[PDB]
């Protein structure tokens, strides 16, 4: 399958900051960090120009998942916990990121009879932890 | 019109249940490979 | 005042009937005494808070209390008092205590039954008492275990189908009730929803006013019968032992008739005013339906039943209609039929079991025997026939000037339906003198051996003439019983909206 | 090195000391493990007692589970096996049958059961279920010499084996498409980075998974093992089944649906109700031409019963498992009430069949009283406890949207109360020339006394007292 | 601010198994600068083969954020349509975001406007530039604040039911 319909808002952000890996950006910091442990965050995650594929919101309860060892996006591990010249995010913080296609699923797309994401792209989030 | 009809359905309401109960009652009974023919016709169908 | 009273009213009985039980004392002799004076002492309560702590002056709630109970789903103790409920409570405490009276001689078991009876009591109190709704069903289906115990105990040839037919039947009955339960107690809980008193304000949507008040409204065509919903009365009826049939014919056909007065008219008013005329139609066509069935029958205690089931159209007929009198009319029938269809089915009860013929055809000349037994046999069919001067009359008569007078109709249907409900004055008599004639009148074989064949006693006559009493004082001055002041606040929500 | 196992741990201790007294004593056994056993089961519910008002504190590198509602249904399966034990007691004593690995395979039984009610593991969960089943076709066929005991062994192990295997093969179709993972939490993460998810596949380890649920908790279309196996086995372990199967299948459904299936809860909420609305109907019919009372126990206690509890599941936001706790805490005193005077009434004659128990209330009162009101109550009628849990069962439910469940439900009740009047009527009854020689010698007359009034006014207090109770269960989130 | 043309009214329930009337809002639509989108939702809001309001719910409800609603299909956000098709691309940007209350066409990426509305109860200047403006509410406000401040599960949904019972168009 492919893309499906959603509706939301971004909450303008400021200038991103790539930082010699990724594309980075802060919106608010609040409470307290997290080391290898579960965590429980809430995404939205856009396409390069405009479009939306999924959305935690989209379901009930935003998904759990393990921000330390290698489980997730390698983008993400290091713009949710701390990449090497980034600060992490706090408890109730909240940030926003575009992954460049070299730390994300790289040049070869996931089939279903139908790719369910375009084969090597480069996405877009706006990640709220909980 | 009274007894032959409304009592009629009154009761076909509560005599059809005293028929379907030993209908349905008497389908496989035993016969394991009855059982298991009849669990896996479900799991099949509610493949749907 | 804040003394309780109506607690005190609902739990005195079922309490002070469970020391029947962990009591080795005897067979049956001290266990009919101790049941007795408990209802005496429950009666003379009863009048006692009627009398100097009541009004008949104000259309509120008296002696009203609440509590916390489950706090969930908010329910509590609400009770109160009220003008509708007053003359159902009262005709309640004295009909059920003359029936525990009836039921004298039983020493069948005579340790489970007057407890039983007790415990029905206690709920046709708690029911007649009720304020919340939720507590209101609680009382409505407490009581059907004990009356389902009395059938299949005490009674009848074949007691068994008849008891477990109403059963199913009743409890089938009340699904609706509860579904209507569910349905307003969930529209918006946070204001009080589960307090009777507290309902009058709301303002429901189109298309759910219906539906509410047709799962109310099938609950108690159940209860109380009508045509398409009364197959079940002839059968737990013509095998009940008379003692519990005088309460059951009496009072739990009434309880039908009271919910639907208090919970319909009062909380939907354009769920019930958009549906009057069909409710009005279906009490005219019973009238007469009941009675054309009722003499067809051949035993008479299931013509007995029917005649009892023909009355309960002019309570409908007084529902719909809607006027002050046409209300206030069917209030006093139920009354004056309380009376009479159970005192009915007394003297069935015990001109039968004295001569175990049920079939109308070989009841010989039972004149000669027992004379007593034919005067105040006759005396009530004709109470029953409406005659003037007995009660059974001016209910019927307030009855039509309801429906006279009434507003929501213009004189096309107006008279047609009036007609046809002239029609049961020609066709009632035809059924009850048919029986009088039968079993009563001409001379049987030479009954001269005083055996098996006693005139009613002491306790019987007196259970007769202390029942027919009140039936000549209400029929002669008929004020005794419009003690009604809620009518002119419950007929006013309805009075002006469209059509 | 953690205490989280140590309410287990106890357990273990007294099987380890239960297995040993055999080994070493010679002949003191017999009303002395009787108690010893109730010593282990108490000091665990002491020891559950402790953890109440507790963190969701995750388990031995993440294994079974602690949590709150987890710990609930801890507690509850140790309840049931506290109020059984007493009933398989005596029975077994009077069949001159080795008791003390009977005790030992009840044991080992609820410990599996207790196991379960965590087990967020995806492997725990699988072996649990096995601790439990295997535990399970040894005390259903433990009478080796009667014949029945034995046709409820195979048609019993055949279909235990064909359900766990289609569980297990659903679980290895979860694994594969979920990238690898076996942690219940985190596989909508690990089905997202691969991003098979919406795809077929999944939808397939759905229905491989909910079809061997069912079976084990046993609903209409796959009830078929269930009458069978409760006639042929003794009727303690009837009981002990009947009561904690159902707890520890309830305890681990709600947590393996409601975990790792966000998504597809559209795909699976219709499902369970094909299931209910089914489970509540096949399950009624049949119990009314039943004349077994084990096998028509089998049809309504549990063919219908296992109904209103689901009845929630499907209606849950949260709002609603309070409900579900509260009606599985009326039903195991319901359930087992009537269990244990089923049990003394068989052993003080003799007989099964529903004809024998006329006159009863003649003979002995009391008992045929204590077997009224539960059967009454299963019937859930106003005062007594089972219509308060089918009402908050409902309130909540209907107070969720679905209508066409609420009303099956309700008819089949009404329905329901067909047979449990029948019985109700078979007790009182004086006719003399009617009941058969069974009641007619019944010497009339501790523990299963005891087991059973301190179970039946379980089945009346807590429908009126359901505040407290209501107020606890509503710390539930998982 | 610009003019007026047409003139909706909607219903507001809550209640959950169905909804109690609270109040009624009022809204404008500048059928002059937009005319396509206005077009679209005044004939959504009526009837025209029954892809109405008629039954929606407002599946989610941001505190202080926003309050979005239409989808009249699924409840979710997933469903949901529009008369010319499924989906249309943007009309135009003139109208902007002022204050408390507007609408605008929830999006799901640009060009893909559909059945999905949403209103602010709160000034949003950095959304626009990508959002359409086509209606501002003149009564109802505190209905709208109220429904604003309704309590919310996890996924950001009201914990009770806000449906709108009935909708329609009421001219000047």
């Amino acid at each position: 399958a492919r893309a499906a319909l959603e509706l939301h808002r971004s909450l303008c952000p400021l200038l991103v900051s790539p930082r010699e890996l990724e594309f980075l950006q802060v919106r608010d910091p609040s409470f307290c960090s997290v080391s290898m442990v579960v965590t429980q965050i809430h995404y939205t995650a856009r396409f390069p120009d405009g479009t939306v594929f999924d959305s935690s919101y989209k379901r009930g309860r935003p998904l759990t998942m393990r921000i330390g060892a290698g489980k997730i996006l390698r983008g993400l591990q290091q713009g949710i916990g701390g990449g090497g010249g980034v600060t992490p995010m706090l408890v109730g913080g909240k940030r926003k990121l575009m992954i460049p296609p070299i730390l994300a699923y790289g040049p070869e797309p996931a089939g279903c009879f139908s790719e369910a994401v375009f084969a090597q792209a480069e996405m877009n989030f706006c990640a709220l932890a909980a | 019109f009274d007894k032959g009809v409304i009592d009629g359905i009154t009761n076909g309401v509560g005599l059809a249940s005293f028929c379907i109960g030993e209908e349905i009652k008497y389908v496989g009974g035993g016969r394991i490979s009855s059982y298991l023919f009849f669990f896996l016709c479900y799991v099949s169908v509610f493949l749907f | 005042s804040y003394f309780p009273w109506l607690t005190i009213l609902v739990v005195l009985p079922i309490f002070a009937g469970s020391l029947i039980f962990f009591l080795p004392h005897k067979g049956n002799k001290i266990v009919r005494w101790y049941t007795i004076s408990i209802c005496l002492l429950e009666f003379l309560l009863m009048t006692y808070a009627f009398c100097y702590h009541f009004q008949l002056e104000d259309p509120l709630i008296q002696l009203k209390e609440d509590y916390k109970w489950i706090d969930v789903f908010d329910f509590h103790w609400r009770l109160g008092i009220d003008g509708l409920s007053l003359g159902s409570i009262l005709l309640t405490g004295f009909i059920t205590t003359l029936a525990t009276l009836a039921a004298w001689p039983i020493t069948r078991n005579s340790r489970l039954f007057y407890f039983l009876m007790l415990a029905m009591y206690s709920g046709q109190i708690g029911l007649f008492s009720s304020r919340d709704l939720l507590l209101f069903f609680i009382m409505w289906e407490l009581e059907l275990i004990p009356v389902y115990l009395l059938l299949s105990m005490w009674g009848g040839k074949r007691r068994l189908y008849s008891a477990t037919k109403f059963i199913l039947y009743t409890a089938g009955g009340s699904i609706f009730f509860l579904i209507g339960v569910l349905g307003m107690g969930l529209y918006g809980s946070n204001e009080p929803g589960l307090d009777l008193e507290r309902l009058i304000n709301q303002s429901y949507p189109a298309t759910l006013e219906i539906l509410l008040y047709f799962g109310f409204l099938i609950a108690y065509a159940v209860k109380l019968p009508i045509i398409p919903l009364h197959t079940w009365l002839p059968d737990t009826h013509g095998e009940a032992h008379y003692s519990t049939c005088m309460l059951l014919a009496g009072i739990l056909l009434k309880m039908g008739a009271y919910g639907l007065i208090r919970i319909n008219m009062e909380l939907l008013p354009h769920a019930h005013y958009l549906f009057s005329p069909w409710l009005v139609i279906i009490g005219a066509i019973q009238i007469i339906y009941a009675a054309s069935t009722s003499l067809g029958q051949r035993n008479f205690k299931k013509r007995i039943a029917y005649s009892s089931v023909s009355h309960m159209g002019f309570i409908i007929i007084g529902i719909g209609s809607i006027t002050n009198i046409g209300l206030n009319g069917a209030i006093l029938q139920i009354l004056s039929h309380g009376f009479i269809g159970a005192t009915l089915f007394f003297l069935a009860g015990t001109a039968s079991d004295r001569m175990r013929l049920v079939y109308l055809e070989e009841l010989g000349g039972i004149s000669i025997p027992m004379p007593k037994i034919f005067t105040m046999f006759s005396s009530f069919s004709m109470a029953s026939l409406a005659l003037p001067g007995m009660s059974g009359f001016v209910a019927e008569l307030v009855v039509f000037f309801g429906l006279i007078t009434s507003p929501k109709f213009l004189l096309m249907p107006k008279a047609l339906i009036t007609f046809v409900m002239a029609i049961g004055m020609i066709l009632t008599p035809i059924y009850l003198l048919s029986m009088l004639r039968q079993m009563f009148y001409g001379y049987k074989l030479f009954n001269v051996p005083n055996a098996n064949f006693v005139d009613s006693g002491p306790r019987e006559l007196f259970i007769l003439i202390c029942i027919f009493l009140p039936v000549i004082g209400i029929g002669i001055y008929p004020d005794f019983v419009l003690s009604l002041s809620v009518d002119r606040v419950e007929a006013l929500l309805s009075n002006y909206y469209p059509k | 090195n953690g205490s989280f196992i140590f309410p287990e741990c106890i357990l273990i201790f007294g099987l380890i000391l239960l297995l040993m007294i055999d080994s070493t004593s010679d002949q003191k056994d017999r009303p002395w493990f009787y108690f010893i056993s109730s010593t282990s089961l108490v000091i665990s519910i002491t020891a559950l007692l402790f953890r109440w008002r507790e963190e969701p504190i995750i388990s031995f590198s993440g294994n079974f589970q602690t949590n709150n509602f987890n710990e609930i249904f801890q507690f509850l399966i140790l309840l049931c096996s506290t109020l059984c034990i007493p009933l398989s007691v005596e029975y077994i004593e009077c069949t001159e049958m080795a008791i003390t690995e009977f005790l030992l395979f009840v044991l080992t039984a609820t410990l599996g059961g207790m196991f379960l009610c965590g087990a967020n593991d995806l492997i725990t969960i699988f072996v649990a279920p096995e601790c439990f089943s295997l535990c399970s076709y040894l005390l259903s066929g433990y009478t080796k010499r009667d014949l029945r005991s034995n046709e409820a062994t195979m048609k019993y192990l055949l279909m235990g084996g064909a359900s766990s295997s289609i569980l297990v093969h659903g679980f290895s179709w979860l694994y594969g498409s979920s990238g690898g993972e076996i942690e219940l939490q985190e596989i909508v993460n690990g089905l997202i980075n691969t991003q098979m998810y919406n795809s077929p596949g999944i939808s397939i380890a759905l229905i491989s998974i909910t079809v061997g649920l069912g079976f084990k908790l046993s609903p209409a279309p796959f009830h078929q093992w269930t009458p069978d196996v409760y006639e042929g086995s003794p009727t303690p372990v009837v009981a002990f089944l009947s009561v904690t199967s159902k707890v520890a299948a309830s305890a681990s459904a709600t947590r393996i649906l409601d975990i790792p299936f966000y998504f597809s809860s559209n795909e699976w909420h219709l499902l369970l109700e094909i299931l209910a609305i089914l489970s509540m109907i096949l399950g009624n019919l049949l119990a009314i031409t039943q004349t077994s009372m084990k096998r028509m126990l089998a049809y309504s206690s549990i063919g219908q019963i296992g109904y209103v509890i689901i009845g929630i599941i499907v209606g849950d936001s949260n709002d609603g498992y309070a409900s579900m706790i509260t009606y599985m805490l009326f039903y195991i005193s319901m359930n087992l009430g009537t269990f244990a005077c089923i049990v003394l009434f068989g052993l003080r004659t003799g007989t099964d069949n529903i004809r024998d128990y006329a006159g009863l209330y003649m003979k002995d009162p009391f008992l045929a009283l204590s077997l009224a009101l539960c059967l009454l109550s299963l019937g859930g009628l106003p005062p007594l406890a089972g219509f308060f849990g089918k009402l908050y069962l409902f309130w909540c439910g209907w107070q969720a949207g679905l209508y066409f469940l609420v009303s099956i439900g309700l008819l089949t009740s009404v329905l329901s109360i067909y047979y449990y009047l029948k019985i109700i009527k078979l007790l009182m009854t004086g006719r003399n020339q009617e009941i058969t020689p069974y009641v007619r010698n019944y010497r009339r007359s501790n523990s299963i006394e005891l087991s059973m009034t301190v179970c039946v006014i379980a089945s009346t207090i807590p429908g009126i007292s359901m505040n407290p109770i209501l107020a606890i269960a509503q710390d539930t989130l998982f | 601010q610009s003019k007026v043309t047409n003139k909706v009214y909607f219903d507001i329930n809550i209640g959950n198994p169905v909804g109690k009337n609270v109040g009624r809002i009022v809204i404008g639509l500048y059928g002059d600068d937009v005319p396509q989108t206005v077009e679209n939702f005044r004939a959504l809001c009526t009837g025209e083969k029954g892809f109405g309001y008629k039954g929606s719910s407002f599946h989610r409800v941001i505190k202080d954020f926003m309050i979005q609603g239409g989808d009249f299909d699924k409840g979710n956000g997933t469903g949901g349509k529009s008369i010319y098709g499924r989906t249309f691309k943007d009309e135009n940007f003139q109208l902007v975001h002022t204050g408390p209350g507007v609408l605008s066409m929830a999006n799901a990426g640009p060009n893909t406007n559909g059945s999905q509305f949403f209103i602010c109860t709160v000034k949003t200047p950095w959304l626009d530039g990508r959002h359409v403006v086509f209606g501002q509410v003149l009564e109802g406000m505190d209905i709208v604040r109220m429904i604003e401040s309704s309590e919310t599960d996890r996924g950001d949904r009201p914990k009770k039911k806000v449906v709108i019972s009935e909708c329609g168009e009421l001219p000047v």
